[PDB]
């Protein structure tokens, strides 16, 4: 995954081939060990979802959480469509309805 | 000839002195004005015409987004911020949700969660607006010149002699057109598109290169993005949120997702709408009547000065009939004299040799010097037998011909149709202004609407029989002192002086 | 119908000679009914002299 | 990873440890390697989840799909619930409301 | 003595020799029965137990789920099968999911998914009902026995004579009991639990050691699984799906999940009703009044053929005034002469001695032999100022009193309730069987509602002067020969002639 | 208030003689108004002897 | 599978235990491997089910169809019954309802 | 003996000269015929018998299918076309499905695919219609004749002496039939099957060996595959596609399944249904009335000549009692005189000796000459006690005898049943043709009508004091000039004098 | 009931004398009323002699 940082906080652009494995990179602090568990993670296209995953202490668990590094908070952005053919999934099937007249 | 296959056809005829008549033409009917000197013009309303329509309101049925992101915050924190929540572009919502060690912070309570998006329209459909000064009117004008009456000139490109037939255009900004007939002459036509369908609250909606009209109070009770006509590139769009399905919040995010293509629901919602088509920009509305004046002046015949037909007469094929009781008759001629007049008489029997009825078409004259010609007419039968005799000499032909029905009745259905033209003619039928033209139009409105009557019934219309008729019966309602018997005669009788001095 | 539309038609040829007759016939009746009878029948008798 | 057959299925016991990796045993056919994409995988514990994962040509890509082996279809089944503290997760907040009186 | 201190207090004064009489006891309230030659009696009711309640429906908020299961089948393959559809105790839910190449099959089609998984119910409420045979109140019964007053005994383990207070359960099977109070004799109560709190639209709620009240027609509005009335260790649960949440669809599987405690839900929608209190498996109820009947034959005094007292009487404090104009006087007497009568006389001046009120604890009496001793009585002033005097001879004691009011005003107050007591006793007031207690019946009822003015107003209870005043007035209505005005007046010349018949 | 209350409580301690002094006091008026003002007039002194 | 042509177009028979598996025969062309994804196919018996499936080129991917040859069009047939008790699925559960009276 | 144990029976007789008489006959009861000098007849209908019935319509509840194909044409090929479309086994449909690049061809349009499949009716149920010509019933006929009347012969195998009892098959070919009795004699008897159950709105559904009726208008109305009734080995049908369901839509084909066994329906639907019985080919209906015309000339007594009983008469058991006021006695006859004559006398009192009643069978006698034997007979004592005796001599037995009721209601209620029947025998009551028999046609009716109250109330059957009443009723009639008065009298006195002309 | 039977079958049984009877006792009353319960008093005497 490629790691940079802009305006003092790190990026990880992850692709769909590193999806539920852990990632080592170097912050100012030190290295920096964090895991990626995104489950609906897709692949490379400008639908990107981006959310800060938040450091937390080794004791407790990780619980309904699916992003966790221990150096600071990082943010995790990743592409969400399917098979690379520039198109997301849009799957709502909310049918909404129009008066008739 | 544009007149004679029509369902809804009338019948005007003008006062012999009267230049101006004014006449109502429906789209889906014509009309046709004869008179003594003048000749037969036949006048219809092809389609209505809209132009420079502006924008209301555009809708956006198929939408995407990208670069969903979000941001929680739990308790002892404050509210959720994002740089992308001061963009227009970027639409998002906030929620509560519960927090705990589970989630990365401590204290145990529920947080603020916020979530925006980029919006963009792929596709939209469009709303229109349209003005009274946007309107156009299409009329054509035919001439009956006795022309073939074959339809082999469709379209405008050829096949149409441009001193037999023109096009108008009608316009709010100048209702007063000058046509051009060519040898024919010239005529004047002042229309005032009033009163027609209402478009105060109807809006032209173009969508997938189709085109609906709706009711305003529909129009603005949709439930989807939209965004008024402004000239940009791109558009500040207001209630997006019913086209992005927010999923349930998480522990620490929330994934939007966006709505398919909304086309079947729209398609749905339209079954029971009315439809139009559209060129380029413009559109075109099949509905809607109009009112119009004509000035004939400087109209005058063709073939007047000509001379009679010495050559050989003969029918084409068995002459049909109309819907409104009207006989066409398709003549050949043989011989080479040049334009010259068609001798033809309609009479009772072969040795009466007596007209006893009239002409659709004025004049009916052969347009070429060839050899073996053909050409058209359109007469009006008596009610009962005729005999139709066309020549003179010993080649002259003639036909026999019936036709049902009562002159009593024909003349009750011109009364009652003119009673509801003129009653359709509500305002800009008389003028109240100078002095002068008042008489003029109420003489003008009485023989519009009672000619037709007092062609059929006075008589054979013999001119002199009449006037010495109404004169007895002006004297009869002079010579009577009792009330409401004497002001009803006096009309009557001037009312008939009046129609017998007009043409018959 | 076969006849009504001929004597109509006759009667507008010549209205002057119809009227002159529909008088005539009318001043012959001793009731009302019967001379409107007397002048329907000159009115029917009216197209052919015979 | 544990496989069984009850009754002519197959089934695999997968714990929490083998979470995103992929295993191979045999089967009347020859040896079968079945990946193994759970996302809500959890502990050993009496809920458990297990649902058939089938079979499917190389030549396709997973859609909406986390467990696919090629010999045949093979049923997965593993325990949900949090820190073996034998309670399930239960995060559903629907928060039902009822009629005051 | 326990009918002191009570804010609802009422006063019940039966015929000389009317040995029963009708009274009604509220929840909240006190009845005090008092006689010419009886001792007063003072009646409470403390509690309404509810026991052996059959159970209904149990509903339940906090439930546990294990072991789910999904099957999935794409088109041309049927409806999804699993083999713990048919166990009762595992609910599924069917589906419709898009399917295609990247789950397996080729076609594409909607499949059919099912998933099921157990239901276990962790937390349970209950609802009872209530019958009318399985209701048993309790009533205690006090006698004024000039007892000390002190509030030391609060439960019922000792210091209670058992001759001075008792316990009565009434039951709906046997409504009549037979009361024995030792040395003052034995009464006979009938009561009837009727014009109670409806039981037919309540149901007693059980939850988390916690009981309230709830109505029948909203029990059943729940939405929560329940299942049929009967005991059964594991029973099929009807409506579970409301307690399992499914998620929207998967290509393979589905993954239901269960709510968590609905206990905070239930405690918020129960927060405007009633609450109560249990014991084991009985309910108490402190909603309800009572209608009882007492029969007082073998009930005499303890004290009446004692002797006077010789020793000497103190006040032990200055004598309290309670809300119903009743003074209590706390007496010591110091000398050895055992139980004495105690002399004690209220006047108007120290050297009138005329008795000018009545006492509300009859035959005051001192309980014990002993050298210092201390009593109690209540009495009941008139209005005005008095002098209660204590003892005879050189070392009597006197006492000024002071009470406001008017005398008229508490009679009118007493008629008022009396009116109000008779309208409750609707039904069980009369007898209409055998012959001989109709008039009794309605003797009863009009002294039981005019006594408190008939003793309040006609002078000092001489008893010579009102059968005169009845007489002459007997005369006076009877020499009338005018309608309307004979029968009203014998009528309360009746009425009087009996008031003086009965005890003042 | 302060007096009514005595005077009430004396008339019905003994009606009799009040009874016979207003029925004697009724009698000794001149008017309707002046009777009631001569009984009401007892009914005041009645307490008090002096 | 059996191979054989009556008229000029092919017939394969096809059983269950070839259920899933390509197969090759031979044509007036040359050689054809043939391709069957039959989900529903079923034993030996009278309820036989046959249609044609097509020729494709092999630069495209199939979209709704489960067999697939390459040198014409070929017509698969296979029965349909459970456990060759010759009796079919007949599972309409359409529960059609009569008039009463 | 076989009219004895039944609940709706009747009582006919006719004139003594009258030959000819009608009875009608009800599915559920029995018909008694008594007359002067003729033995007492006993009528029957026991079963309706419907054989050689047509068929009209089968369905077909259960079906199989096999051999399914399909086959589907993209765009740009026109419709599909299969071989086996032409063949009458083999159903198919047709549909339009959307193709593309993954289905073979290369052009995005929907295509045409058609589908068919073979039909086989597996289980079928027939529907059979009934026609008067077809139905035949059965009468079975006995005769008091003194038998034992024990129930021990129920079959039709033995036991049944053919001078006794007789079957009668009545069909519509023959409507005439000649009964002959043996000994008794022969009779006659014309039944016409008519105003019974409509057989023209009524199917006889067979189905899974049961039968049931069903409604015409019903049958046409169900919605299963049907075809008419046409003797061959291969049926072509119509409307199978309600027995088979197509899926929705597959690009390359389709896969139809057939419906289950469908009995349950039919048995859910034929509840409220009527049933009957079959036996081979031929059906069993309980329900249906006739009416017959019986002609008895050839029959006689067997035991007219006989002599009476010298031997010793004893009662078997107590005599019983049955709904209709009929008493049986069974008697034990001991001697050995050959068959003879039973004296038997039913009188008021022991010494009195007059007959007061009749007896239901005419000439008891005795049918065997052994030493003891045994025989039975009904009688009809009178309302109130009686006394029946037995045998002559010092060896003569008495009995006493009960009945409750009145004679007058006895009288109008068989008044009123003959009214009944009368009202019932609508048609083919009367002769219109010769002269003669219309006399003895009202005769007939009005005895059959008035005599069971004449033999009632007209005293003792003196035969002489009636003619007297008759006549002096006449005269009294006659002297009298007001109307109304005379045609009743005199209609009265002429009914009363023929009813006495006639038997009593 | 147990006696209406017993004279009626008496009355049927030798209706002459009854009727007789009847005709004797219809003519010894002085109203019509009387008559009729002279003819049920001959009625109900008729099964005893006595
Ligand atoms: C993060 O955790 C890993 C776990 O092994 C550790 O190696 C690394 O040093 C940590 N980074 C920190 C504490 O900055
Ligand atoms: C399943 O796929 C793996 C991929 O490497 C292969 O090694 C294995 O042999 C396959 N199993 C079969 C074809 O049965
Ligand atoms: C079908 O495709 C296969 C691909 O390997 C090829 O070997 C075979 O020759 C083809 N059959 C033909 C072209 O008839």
């Amino acid at each position: 995954v490629e790691v940079t940082k802009k305006g003092d906080t790190y990026y990880m652009f992850a692709d769909k081939k590193d999806a539920g494995k852990v990632v080592t990179f170097e912050t100012e602090s030190g290295p920096n060990r964090c895991s990626i568990q995104a489950m609906d993670i897709g692949h490379m296209c400008p639908a990107t979802m981006s959310y800060e995953c938040p450091v937390l202490e080794p004791q407790y668990e990780p619980e309904d959480v699916d992003c966790w590094c221990n150096s600071t908070a990082a943010w995790i952005v990743y592409g969400t469509c399917t098979h690379k053919t520039t198109g997301e999934t849009r799957r709502s099937r909310r049918s909404i309805t129009l008066p008739s007249h | 000839i544009r007149c004679i296959g029509i369902g809804n056809r009338d019948f005007i005829e003008g006062m012999s002195g009267g230049t101006w008549v004014d006449i109502v033409l429906e789209h889906g009917g014509c009309v046709t004005v004869m008179s003594n000197n003048k000749p037969t013009l036949d006048f219809e309303l092809v389609t209505t015409t809209a132009s420079n329509m502006a924008e209301v309101r555009s809708y956006c049925y198929e939408a995407n987004i990208s670069e969903m992101a979000s941001d929680s915050r739990c308790p002892t924190q404050g509210e959720a911020y994002l740089d992308k929540m001061a963009d227009s572009q970027f639409v998002c919502k906030r929620g509560y949700v519960d927090r705990g060690w589970g989630n990365g912070c401590g204290l145990f309570g529920k947080g603020s969660i916020v979530t925006c998006a980029k919006f963009t329209c792929v596709k939209k459909l469009t709303g229109k607006s349209i003005q009274p000064e946007n309107l156009e009117y299409r009329v054509l004008v035919s001439v009956h010149a006795s022309q073939h009456g074959g339809m082999i000139n469709n379209d405008t490109n050829h096949q149409h002699d441009k001193e037999n037939r023109a096009r108008i255009d009608i316009t709010a900004s100048a209702p007063r057109v000058e046509v051009e007939l060519g040898s024919f002459g010239s005529i004047s036509m002042e229309c005032e598109p009033r009163s027609g369908l209402n478009f105060g609250d109807l809006y032209y909606l173009t969508m997938n290169n189709k085109h609906w009209l709706v009711n305003r109070d529909w129009f603005h009770d949709l439930s989807l993005p939209w965004h008024t006509g402004a000239t940009s590139n791109n558009h500040h769009w207001n209630n997006k949120e019913a086209l992005v399905e927010f999923r349930e919040a998480h522990a620490k995010k929330q994934t939007a997702v966006v709505l398919g293509s909304q086309e079947g629901a729209v398609h749905a919602a339209l079954a029971g709408a009315l439809e139009a088509e559209s060129d380029g920009h413009k559109a075109t509305i099949y509905s809607g009547h109009l009112k119009c004046r004509l000035k004939l002046d400087k109209l005058r015949l063709k073939g007047m000065s000509y001379a009679l037909c010495t050559g050989a007469f003969t029918f084409a094929r068995t002459p049909s009939e109309t819907i409104h009781g009207t006989a066409t008759v398709e003549l050949q001629y043989a011989g080479e004299d040049g334009p010259c007049k068609v001798p033809i008489v309609i009479t009772s029997d072969t040795n009466s040799m007596a007209s006893t009825g009239r002409l659709i078409t004025a004049n009916p004259v052969v347009t070429e010097s060839g050899a073996n010609s053909k050409m058209m007419v359109e007469i009006d039968p008596p009610f009962g037998d005729s005999y139709i005799i066309v020549g003179t000499g010993t080649t002259k032909i003639t036909h026999h011909w019936h036709r049902a029905g009562s002159s009593i009745g024909r003349a009750f259905e011109a009364t009652m149709r003119g009673a509801k033209r003129m009653a359709v003619l509500g305002d800009t039928a008389w003028d109240f202004g100078s002095v002068g033209g008042m008489f003029n139009s109420v003489g003008k409105f009485v023989h519009q609407v009672f000619g037709s009557a007092f062609k059929a019934l006075f008589g054979g219309m013999s001119w002199f029989t009449q006037l010495l008729i109404g004169f007895l019966l002006i004297w009869m309602g002079l010579n009577a002192r009792g009330g409401t018997v004497a002001m009803s005669f006096m009309g009557i009788g001037a009312m008939l002086i009046f129609l017998a001095t007009s043409v018959s």
